[PDB]
């Protein structure tokens, strides 16, 4: 009664990725596939686990046996890459899978577009002061923030997003570093290093 | 924040119009209590609604009359009869009049002219009126009032005394004649009176306390004696007496009341016949089908969640999961196989080939449908389970149809016999494996609950209070029931025996069902309550003797007749003076 | 064909939210409607399967919180109800189409319900800007300290568009919310035309108005 | 008596009450408007799956059965006898006869004795006076 997905789905495009929906104890007939992109409600791709509904791509297969069943993609796309669901069926509600985050390779890898704006003269005025570090267009998704406090390390108000995909199948991303009215004028650089693939760039600014 | 201060004796009045003189007449009726807290109020440099409750003492101490108006009623947007009462230069001004009312309705006061305090005019309670269903027209001094809906009457009770006192209800006591008496019939919950704007007064709340009245020789009361207030006072009441001599008197019983409840029915052992319906070996068809009574059984239905399990659970009536704390009373498990499409067709108020021909459920059915797939096991192909094609109409709530007489279209009679416009009324499913998902044999039951008004058969899947010892409880075990003290017993039962029992055939021992002990019983307390007194002559002060008990459930004596309260033991040993009992004596001196 | 809903309701942990989701373009008695959370970055998780004709429920256990799913005849509109609410409550809750038999799809939802059961009061956001430093200037307004998600932040109301950039929010050490929002404009344009943020908060009603110069 | 032949054309200005969360006490009348809920879920004050609006009007038609053809229904009320009386038989009040026995009647109050002078002093809003045993000892002419 209950079934379980693949977590994640890394392949290359053009190359076929299946995914198992191993359901325990026994599986029905039907089973319906969830493609959800993110923020986003997942989408029917399936039915019975035999049928997709129409304008969905037919490179898009499912199937089951024994008590597995497997979401099988021909030829990956760079827009078809989502979080995939399985249904149960009959067998008392249905528990989907865990969901299956799939990836897709082979996408070119350039630099995170950096611009670090200040502390606002708004802010200091309440008497807060944050350094925004502002990250555009890298691939893939990883970076490490390491905010320079003149040459030294901030080992404390350290905010940077976690990433996630663009409409340019890039990755955006930002990094905010919160501060006192006072330590942001009593240093003299405040760097924001952004370590991309091991290599990060820096665009700290001088109050 | 409203202020609170002591009722004293004030809020008694003339319960009807009847006349007496020299008696002491006990009367029952909604008054205000003696020493009851009363809230207070002002006009100062304030007229919030307060609930009606039952009725209403109202007082207001007055020197420049500030106080003259009253609005009450359920709604104040005038969808009902909101009674006003406007006392206007001395010219009693009464209306029900009907009117859409502002938040802040009042009376103006201007300062020294020839006119008065002027806005005699000033009057915005409201827009305007519309019905009316009554009309009518007419610190030193206090004013006291009571208002409660009886009868469809609205009684009003005054007072106009003067008085000496600036701070509070003067102590003192005279009672209340009927003013008036409006039988609007509207009702109250609410109400706010009308101030004059530039007058302290107050509110208490009419309670059902038992009084003894006396009604002096012109007929009017000098005195009440509130019975429920204090132990001297529920003597009075008994006695008909404002003086009661001295000696002991009975006067009430108590009975502890128990703490919650117990109900006791032996685990695993109570089962119901689940399985036997949905693990039945060959469902019955589902024309007709099997009702198996579901009764005497503790709900098994937790252990379901494991299993091959359902093609559906769908309970029409009423929540799945509340099924845990939701014991049954008339369940009727209705099991049959069918068709795949058809579990659709099974629901109150379903139109199709199952629920108008071979089955029905009725539009108000309440229980847990339930099915699940036989394509494992009845189906191999499997003609056994069969359907009725037609019928001369749809069927009635549950209603069982067998009829094999042979269909018949035309009005040409078939006389019993296959052929042209004959047709055999019941058709049967082939179950081959392979057909369709919606051609798959499916395992129905049908759970009819009829949830509250009976006594339940059925017994929730917990239903199961735990046990306490030497603490008054209400309790059931396996059915009996029982209201006593429960504790360890060492009476020792034969194995297949229920109850311990008595001389009076009475109910004294027990055994717990779910692990087996001897348990006593014994009734709450009881005992009478006695209240000993000097002479009222020399002390208002009593001490209460409860007869008969352990002093628990109650200055604290414990006697050899019982708990004793308010009087100080003494070794010293003297004339036996106040009979108690068992040698105990007691005597008001030092 | 759509599948309307309620508004995102943020409650506290022991309160009760109701929630609907309004059918249309389908046939609403023929359909049954399915019922699927989606808790913060975790598996869909199905709550019910309503009946639009049967008031009765099937309910994954789980999580109890006394749900009762309630759709409606005249305007479609199906509620679910989690009542008894829980800080894990917090969550999307997808109203999902279903058949009338054993069949069981949901190929359309609704956009789903955001729902958030916590212990702290929406607070509304301090919106401050970005002073701007290939002949272009990025200047822009950062909103710090929000709860809860999202924000949308506009640019001379609409008027300015290209250029825009909305950067994901992030929940920061004090349990609230930043974003930063960006537009890329030309520098000589610099002081000759105002630019103007427009903030919108829906759960805390924060309407904020902002210009940027030099 | 029957409204058919008149208040029936049918009419649906004559309405009742299909729902109450509980049964009505004694000339109870409820005027709410809200909602009779049957869910859990709150109606809001609109209908939906287990919400009916409980006050509903037969279409009274002079069609319908005399099952459904409207009678119209009034309860006379009143409240016997120890309070003054307003509504009153066909009997106008007698003169009053003293030291002889007769049967009496006075405000309703009704019992046979022998009336006489008598010097008790009532307070003014009374009527009745009783002695020990709760029999109607002296009334008061209301005249
Ligand atoms: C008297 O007031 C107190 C609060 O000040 C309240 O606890 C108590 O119940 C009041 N008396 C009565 C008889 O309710
Ligand atoms: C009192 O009220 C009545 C109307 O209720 C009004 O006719 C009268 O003039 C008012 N004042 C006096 C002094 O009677
Ligand atoms: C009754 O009232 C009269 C006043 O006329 C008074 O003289 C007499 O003392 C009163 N009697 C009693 C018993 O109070
Ligand atoms: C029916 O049998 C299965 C095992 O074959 C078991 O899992 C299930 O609980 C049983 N159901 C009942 C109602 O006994
Ligand atoms: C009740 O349960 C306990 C353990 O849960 C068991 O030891 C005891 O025998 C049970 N009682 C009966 C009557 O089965
Ligand atoms: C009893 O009380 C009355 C006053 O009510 C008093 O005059 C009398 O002396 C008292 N007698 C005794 C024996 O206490
Ligand atoms: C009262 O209870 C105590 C213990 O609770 C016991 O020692 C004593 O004997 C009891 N007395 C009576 C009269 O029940
Ligand atoms: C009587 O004397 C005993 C000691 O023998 C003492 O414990 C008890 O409190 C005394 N009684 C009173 C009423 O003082
Ligand atoms: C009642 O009316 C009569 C007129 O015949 C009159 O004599 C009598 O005094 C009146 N009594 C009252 C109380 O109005």
């Amino acid at each position: 009664i209950v079934l379980t997905q693949s977590p994640f789905q890394s392949v290359s495009p053009k190359e076929k990725v299946t995914i198992t929906c191993r359901a325990s104890q026994s599986i029905s007939s039907n089973l319906h596939w969830y493609q959800q992109k993110p923020d986003q409600s997942p989408k029917l791709l399936i039915k019975y686990a035999s049928q997709s509904i129409s304008g969905i791509p037919s490179r898009f297969s499912g199937s089951g046996s024994g008590t597995d069943f497997t979401l099988t993609i021909n030829s990956l796309e760079a827009e078809d890459f989502g979080i995939y669901f399985c249904q149960q069926t009959n067998f008392w509600p249905y528990i989907f899978g865990q969901g299956t985050k799939l990836e897709i390779l082979k996408r070119t890898v350039a630099a995170p577009s950096v611009f670090i704006f200040p502390p606002s003269d708004e802010q200091l005025k309440s008497g807060t002061a944050s350094v925004v570090c502002l990250l555009n267009n890298f691939y893939p998704r990883e970076a490490k923030v390491q905010w320079k406090v003149d040459n030294a390390l901030q080992s404390g108000n350290s905010e940077s997003v976690t990433e996630q995909d663009s409409k340019d199948s890039t990755y955006s991303l930002s990094s905010t570093l919160t501060l006192s009215k006072a330590d942001y004028e009593k240093h003299k650089v405040y760097a924001c290093e952004v370590t991309h693939q091991g290599l990060s760039s820096t665009k700290s600014f001088n109050r | 924040p409203p202020a609170y201060t002591n009722s004293f004796t004030r809020g008694v009045y003339y319960p009807d119009k009847v006349f007496r003189s020299s008696v002491l007449h006990s009367t029952q009726d909604l008054f205000l209590p003696f020493f009851s807290n009363v809230t207070w109020f002002h006009a100062i440099h304030d007229n919030p609604v307060l609930p009606f409750n039952d009725g209403v003492y109202f007082a207001s101490t007055e020197k420049s009359n500030i106080i003259r108006g009253w609005i009450f009623g359920t709604t104040l947007d005038s969808k009902t009869q909101s009674l006003l009462i406007v006392n206007n230069a001395t010219n009693v001004v009464i209306k029900v009049c009907e009117f859409q009312f502002c938040n802040d309705p009042f009376l103006g006061v201007y300062y020294h002219k020839n006119n008065k305090s002027w806005m005699e005019s000033e009057f915005r309670v409201y827009s305007s009126a519309n019905n009316c269903t009554f009309e009518y027209v007419s610190f030193k001094n206090l004013r006291e009032f009571v208002f409660k809906n009886i009868d469809g009457y609205f009684k009003i009770y005054s007072k106009h005394t003067p008085i000496n006192l600036v701070r509070d209800l003067p102590q003192g006591f005279s009672a209340l004649e009927p003013l008036v008496d409006l039988p609007i019939g509207i009702n109250i919950t609410r109400f706010q009176t009308l101030l004059a704007l530039h007058a302290a007064y107050y509110v208490g709340y009419l309670q059902p306390r038992t009084f003894l009245l006396k009604y002096n020789e012109n007929g009017t009361i000098t005195d009440a004696v509130d019975c429920a207030l204090d132990p001297l006072s529920e003597t009075k009441c008994t006695l008909k007496s404002f003086t009661v001599e001295k000696g002991i008197y009975q006067t009430s019983n108590f009975r502890v009341q128990p703490t919650e409840s117990i109900v006791r029915f032996p685990n695993i052992t109570n089962l119901c016949p689940f399985g036997e319906v949905f693990n039945a070996t060959r469902f019955a068809s589902v024309y007709a089908w099997n009702r198996k009574r579901i009764s005497n059984c503790v709900a098994d239905y937790s252990v379901l969640y494991n299993s091959a399990s359902f093609s559906t659970f769908k309970c029409y009536g009423v929540s799945p999961t509340k099924l845990n704390d939701l014991c049954f009373t008339n369940v009727y498990a209705d099991s049959f196989v069918i068709r795949g499409d058809e579990v659709r067709q099974i629901a109150p108020g379903q139109t199709g080939k199952i629920a108008d021909y071979n089955y029905k459920l009725p539009d108000d059915f309440t229980g847990c449908v339930i099915a699940w797939n036989s394509n494992n096991l009845d189906s191999k192909g499997n003609y056994n389970y069969l359907y009725r094609l037609f019928r001369k109409s749809n069927l009635k709530p549950f209603e069982r149809d067998i009829s094999t007489e042979i269909y018949q279209a035309g009005s040409t009679p078939c006389n019993g016999v296959e052929g042209f416009n004959c047709y055999f009324p019941l058709q049967s499913y082939g179950f081959q494996p392979t057909n369709g998902v919606g051609y798959q044999p499916y395992r129905v039951v049908v759970l009819s609950f009829e949830l509250l008004h009976a006594p339940a058969t059925v017994c929730g899947p917990k239903k199961s209070t735990n046990l306490v010892k030497n603490k008054c409880v209400n309790f059931n075990f396996n059915g009996l029931t029982g209201t006593g003290v429960l504790t360890e017993s060492n009476k020792k039962f034969l194995p297949f025996q229920q109850f311990g029992r008595d001389i009076a055939d009475t109910t004294d021992a027990v055994r717990d069902p779910q692990t087996l002990e001897i348990l006593d019983i014994t009734p709450c307390s009881f005992g009478g309550v006695s209240v000993i007194t000097p002479g009222t002559n020399t002390s208002n002060q009593v001490a209460v003797l409860y007869q008969d008990v352990n002093c628990t459930e109650v200055n604290v004596f414990q006697t050899r007749a019982g708990c004793l309260i308010g009087a100080e033991h003494v070794n010293n040993s003297y004339e036996c003076d106040i009979p108690i009992g068992a040698g105990i004596c007691a005597s008001y001196q030092t | 064909v759509q599948l309307v809903q309620s508004g995102a309701e943020v409650k506290k942990p022991g309160a009760t939210v109701k929630i609907s989701c309004k059918v249309s373009g389908y046939s609403f008695s023929n359909y049954y409607i399915h019922w699927v959370k989606q808790a913060p970055g975790k598996s869909l998780e199905w709550i019910g399967y309503i009946d639009p004709f049967n008031g009765g429920t099937s309910d994954n256990l789980k999580f109890k919180g006394a749900a009762t799913l309630t759709a409606d005849t005249s305007t479609d509109t199906a509620y679910m109800e989690l009542s008894s609410l829980r800080s894990e409550d917090t969550a999307v809750y997808y109203c999902a189409r279903s058949e009338y038999d054993p069949y069981y799809v949901m190929d359309y939802w609704g956009q789903g319900t955001t729902v958030t059961v916590s212990s702290a009061s929406t607070k509304g956001p301090s919106v401050f800007p970005l002073a701007p430093s290939g002949g272009t200037a990025a200047l822009g307004c950062l909103v710090k300290d929000y709860f809860p998600e999202p924000v949308t932040v506009s640019w001379n109301s609409g008027a300015l568009t290209s250029g825009v950039h909305t950067f994901p929010a992030v929940l920061q050490s004090s349990g609230l919310y930043s974003l930063s929002s960006v537009v890329t404009v030309p520098s000589s344009s610099l002081g000759t035309q105002t630019y103007i943020c427009n903030v919108n908060h829906k759960p805390s009603n924060t309407k904020v108005d902002k210009k940027v110069e030099p």
